[PDB]
């Protein structure tokens, strides 16, 4: 993996944020397969594996700052980038900081701006999951999630762990987290979704991006 | 409530800016 221009994968990109922009505008969620390509992929599950190893993982919270493992199962840990080991986390963010430059102007109203760091988790099997919620609810700033999934040959009438979707449709989206898959959607009510209960180790990254006129009202 | 499940956002001191 080249972590640092070829005409087709420009090209590719180009007519990626084309598909992204017409399917969240049109159906609210984007599901790219095979984002970074195996090497590059396993790379960043390595990394996402050595910290994990590594003992700096904390529990997932919610709103008020506060952890209930019955609603929202997770351990996670923030990483900028820059951390030691971190070189394939670094590259994956890089790539969908790109991809949703090229979709700037072109989601919504939304002027992309910033974005959180890297939200590595953890659902450590054990039935571990997160109840059907809302990303933001309250007009947090979050304006795209986007999750990189990382689990190899998973197998999820075995061992769960889906991303549940209920797009604002009568109808449940349910999305396998295989390794590679790169899963947009809008943050807001539109998209209310679950984690379904893991029965294996289930890793994924995501990075929320903000709409700058919403998140200066969070400025403190 | 909606309201409670969010999932923590860090404040805006920690955003990265694009
Ligand atoms: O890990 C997933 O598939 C989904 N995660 C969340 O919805 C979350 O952490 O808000
Ligand atoms: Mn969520």
């Amino acid at each position: 993996c080249d972590k640092t221009e070829k005409t087709w994968q420009l090209q590719k990109n180009e007519r990626l944020s084309n598909m992204v922009v017409n399917q969240l505008n049109t159906n609210g969620f984007c599901i790219i397969n095979n984002f970074l390509g195996s090497s590059c992929s396993t790379e960043v599950l390595q990394q996402v594996l050595n910290l994990y190893q590594s003992g700096v993982f904390s529990n997932g919270q919610l709103a008020r700052n506060v952890s209930v493992n019955r609603i929202r199962g997770d351990k996670i840990a923030w990483i900028g980038g820059d951390e030691r080991g971190c070189e394939a986390i670094k590259y994956l963010s890089s790539c969908v900081d790109s991809l949703i430059s090229r979709c700037n102007g072109r989601l919504g109203n939304y002027m992309i701006t910033g974005r959180t760091k890297c939200m590595v988790a953890c659902y450590p099997g054990s039935g571990l999951g997160y109840i059907r919620h809302i990303d933001n609810p309250n007009r947090d700033g979050r304006c795209v999630t986007v999750l990189y999934y990382l689990n190899p040959n998973w197998n999820s009438q075995d061992c769960g762990g889906q991303l549940w979707l209920y797009p604002n449709e009568n109808k449940v989206v349910k999305i396998d987290p295989i390794f590679d898959r790169l899963l947009l959607f809008w943050s807001d009510r539109r998209n209310p979704h679950e984690v379904k209960p893991a029965y294996a180790m289930r890793y994924a990254i995501t990075l929320w991006y903000f709409d700058e006129k919403e998140r200066a009202l969070s400025s403190q | 409530d909606y309201d409670d499940l969010a999932p923590f956002v860090p404040p805006p001191s920690f955003d990265n800016r694009l």
